[PDB]
RNA sequence: GCCCGUCGCUAGUACCGAUUGAAUGGCUUAGUGAGGCCUCAGGAUCUGGGA
RNA sequence: GGACUUUUACUUUGAAAAAAUUAGAGUGUUCAAAGCAGGCGUAUUGCUCGAAUAUAUUAGCAUGGAAUAAUAGAAUAGGACG
RNA sequence: GGAUAGUGGCCUACCAUGGUUUCAACGGGUAACGGGGAAUAAGGGUUCGAUUCCGGAGAGGGAGCCUGAGAAACGGCUACCACAUCCAAGGAAGGCAGCAGGCGCGCAAAUUACCCAAUCCUAAUUCAGGGAGGUAGUGACAAUAAAUAACGAUACAGGGCCCAUUCGGGUCUUGUAAUUGGAAUGAGUACAAUGUAAAUACCUUAACGAGGAACAAUUGGAGGGCAAGUCUGGUGCCAGCAGCCGCGGUAAUUCCAGCUCCAAUAGCGUAUAUUAAAGUUGUUGCAGUUAAAAAGCUCGUAGUUGAACUUUGGGCCCGGUUGGCCG
């Protein structure tokens, strides 16, 4: 195959996305604490159960 | 040139990374007994494998073979000891069964909460590493002591920190500062 | 706490039987200050270098001071 | 009954047998034959430190249209000539000609990743660094 | 629809190949042969035949 | 003590056998990886449990077995006992 | 016979023609020191062992030898070869695969520190010496324990539940909270004591030391395998991603980011090697009509394998080790 194409693009789109900051929130509890969460979040209280379960949705 | 200092690991990873009905079950047993760890629960599963195949090994020889009667019947009276297993079920075949829930409910995390003096198992691990509660006179600070039995009786606070005489604290005492250096003169 | 305790029949028992550095410890005996351990080794070593006295030596490099 | 001998004494052949067959293991071979510190542009290590010699802009093979930046890398400890892919979004930038790279392979045992043709390695580090810190922004590239 | 080979482009690998090509390592003929040892001598000096 | 003994394989039990590693008992290194400690009192002139066991396979040694599988035997009798 | 401490072609004389081999000699390779051992877990295996203990070998390469009970010794000598240092050019001197430290090499590995206190070794010897060895520094090689928070009040919201003719909140707590509330603790810092050869750390412990600006967890992934989005913005077969299948040519569930979510977590990715998965090396235990594979055919040596039959049946005693019913 060719050896020799251009090279003037690398980096394209990383060097054209624009930078939005991260946004700063609360921290989260590291260790056993997150533990915690996870299984009061998971287990204790659930949220839904539309017909089945979801973990990341948004708009639903 | 000197004598090897001799380690062994003390946990196991499971094979499938990724099996939504052990992560749920390993997760409960997290928030159940306030692990931090997917470790502190590998660790036993271990320590259960091996007990298993100690076990399993015996049963294979004669009925009242020597060794059969001799290192069982150890492992049985060690594990009767902790409380993992009942009086009852005191002939290896259970042993063979058992279970790591068994296990956690006798760790000192655990029996410091199941008889009250906690009320939640991460305030009961909070306590056993700021070094309050003891068995004897001997602090334990460790989360993982496995009571046993003849112990069990002896957790209380121990006679450092409040909660057991001693002293308020030092964030309370630098309080009883601000109270009479305001109010007073 | 627990340590380990020893109690002679006399001053002079334990002066004799007890490990140096313990008296220094206590104040029965003087922490003799040396010289580096390397120090006193390179003593050494220079020293391997001259055969019997060493003022023999003096007087004849004392001649090259001539020469 | 078909194959091999059964009886009490021909374990010789049994294990001769073997050893013979044992041959047409893809992996053995390459074992016994020491293939690694034979043929392999590394010793047999597990990366190797090479100069940069130019810099490609490979075409990529079907169904891909693109074009795979890459580098022409001289292993240091052999003169063997080597192409290695620069992983990520820009990082030839990162590199320049006569520079000092750090290769690894490509997780293919042997073999060529995707549908970059003919290059079984990529780059690691640059100049003592690392890409990765570098594309991130944890770390500068060195002066000279 | 599938599909075969010559011919043409780029890149890669190995092969053959004048150079009686080159290189490293291990043995080795023949020739030359250090050194200590053993041995025939020697005898500065120094004794009572010996050192 | 004398005089003579067909060859083997297999299997059993045992001896001879480094420690560390390994399996594993005992013991609360605060837990534990470890370590091989330690434990009781008159804690003022001492009492005391330990520091196991297993494995250690081929070959050589030693003992039991006599199925399975080989060897040898008397036919030009140069056979067997006395 | 000579030589040796001593057996022996060890060497020399004479004499003979033997010795090993498909049951693989002889030769080649080894990125080969052997072993105890290590890794991998149904079993059978497979891979590894420079390296804490045992044995062997070596001291830049070769050979030679002095001393001595013991060395073919190298922190001994002698020669040669390679290397290499001082010089007043006449000469002399060196051997880190000891401890540390430098160069080189490379993907690849630490202080030119303290001590004989311990463990032990040596000497004429209780004493001296010991970079043996111990101490600390460097040190995310591996291994162990396990912090990054815990508890109440209130403010609406819930689901429980008694009632429901119909307001509802009221007390058992499920908890999402943009004001709240006192508690607790070692990370660190630090009198002191302990530690130690002296130190340092650990174990102890006065004084200090937590409210979001910390004393602020990471590393990877979120299409499938494979646990977690069809969110928003960007790019537009470019840039890039993608172990493998595959995404990207304008509403990208794979790229670049934000948000959110997942997994393991003081750790997690990548590369290379090996092991399990692998009954894809198959003794256990593969496959060979058509998927890879029965020699065109028959003889045949080595090798493997090889029908049946020879004291079996019956009788009598002896003493054990468990288990039942009694104890
Ligand atoms: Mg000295
Ligand atoms: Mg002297
Ligand atoms: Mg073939
Ligand atoms: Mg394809
Ligand atoms: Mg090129
Ligand atoms: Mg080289
Ligand atoms: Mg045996
Ligand atoms: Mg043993
Ligand atoms: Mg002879
Ligand atoms: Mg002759
Ligand atoms: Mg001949
Ligand atoms: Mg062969
Ligand atoms: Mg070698
Ligand atoms: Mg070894
Ligand atoms: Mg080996
Ligand atoms: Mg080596
Ligand atoms: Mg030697
Ligand atoms: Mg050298
Ligand atoms: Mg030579
Ligand atoms: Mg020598
Ligand atoms: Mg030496
Ligand atoms: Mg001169
Ligand atoms: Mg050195
Ligand atoms: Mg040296
Ligand atoms: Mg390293
Ligand atoms: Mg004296
Ligand atoms: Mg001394
Ligand atoms: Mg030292
Ligand atoms: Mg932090
Ligand atoms: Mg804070
Ligand atoms: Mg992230
Ligand atoms: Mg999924
Ligand atoms: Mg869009
Ligand atoms: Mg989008
Ligand atoms: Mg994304
Ligand atoms: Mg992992
Ligand atoms: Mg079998
Ligand atoms: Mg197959
Ligand atoms: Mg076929
Ligand atoms: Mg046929
Ligand atoms: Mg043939
Ligand atoms: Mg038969």
């Amino acid at each position: 195959a060719k050896v020799h194409g251009s090279l003037a693009r690398a980096g394209k789109v990383k060097s054209q996305t624009p930078k939005v900051e991260k946004t700063e929130k609360p921290k989260k509890p590291k260790g056993r604490a997150y533990k915690r969460l996870l299984y009061t979040r998971r287990f204790v209280n659930v949220t839904l159960v539309n017909g089945k379960r979801r973990m990341n949705p948004g708009p639903s | 040139p000197r004598a090897p200092r001799t380690y062994s690991k003390t946990y196991s990873t499971p094979k499938r990374p990724y099996e939504s009905s052990r992560l749920d079950a390993e997760l409960k047993l997290a928030g159940e007994f306030g692990l931090k760890n997917k470790k502190e629960i590998y660790r036993i599963s271990f320590q259960l494998s091996k007990i298993r195949r100690a076990a399993r090994d015996l049963l294979t020889r004669d009925e009242k073979d020597p060794k059969r009667l001799f290192e069982g019947n150890a492992l049985i009276r060690r594990l009767v000891r902790v409380g993992v297993l009942s009086e009852d079920k005191k002939k290896l075949d259970y042993v063979l069964a058992l279970k790591v829930e068994d296990f956690l409910e006798r760790r000192l995390q655990t029996q410091v909460y199941k008889l009250g003096l906690a009320k939640s198992v991460h305030h009961a691990r909070v306590l056993i590493t700021q070094r309050h509660i003891a068995v004897g006179k001997q602090i334990v600070n460790i989360p993982s002591f496995m009571v046993r039995l003849d112990s069990e009786k002896h957790i209380d606070f121990a006679p450092t920190s409040p909660f057991g005489g001693a002293r308020p604290g030092r964030v309370a005492r630098r309080n009883a500062a601000r109270k009479a250096e305001a109010s007073g003169e | 706490s627990v340590g380990f305790g020893l109690v002679y029949n006399s001053v002079a028992e334990a002066k004799k039987f007890e490990p140096t550095y313990r008296l220094v410890r206590y104040g029965l005996a003087e922490k003799v200050e040396k010289a580096s351990r390397q120090q006193r080794k390179q003593k050494k070593n220079r020293d391997k270098k001259i055969f019997g006295t060493g003022k023999r030596l003096a007087k004849k490099v004392a001649r090259r001071n001539a020469d | 009954g078909k194959g091999k001998p059964r009886g009490l004494n021909s374990a010789r052949k049994l294990r001769v047998h073997r050893r013979n067959n044992r041959w047409a293991e893809n992996n053995y071979k390459k074992r016994l034959l020491g293939t690694a510190f034979k043929s392999s542009p590394f010793g047999g290590s597990s990366h190797a430190k090479g100069i940069v010699l130019e810099k490609l802009g490979i075409e990529s093979k079907q169904p891909n249209s693109a074009i795979r930046k890459c580098v022409r890398v001289q292993l240091i400890k052999n003169g063997k000539k080597v192409t290695a892919f620069v992983p990520n979004d820009g990082c030839l930038n990162f590199v320049d000609e006569n520079d000092e790279v750090l290769l690894a392979g490509f997780g293919r045992k042997g073999k060529a990743k995707g549908d970059i043709p003919g290059v079984r390695f990529k780059v690691v580090k640059v100049s003592g660094v690392s890409l990765l810190a570098l594309w991130k922004e944890k770390k500068e590239k060195p002066r000279s």
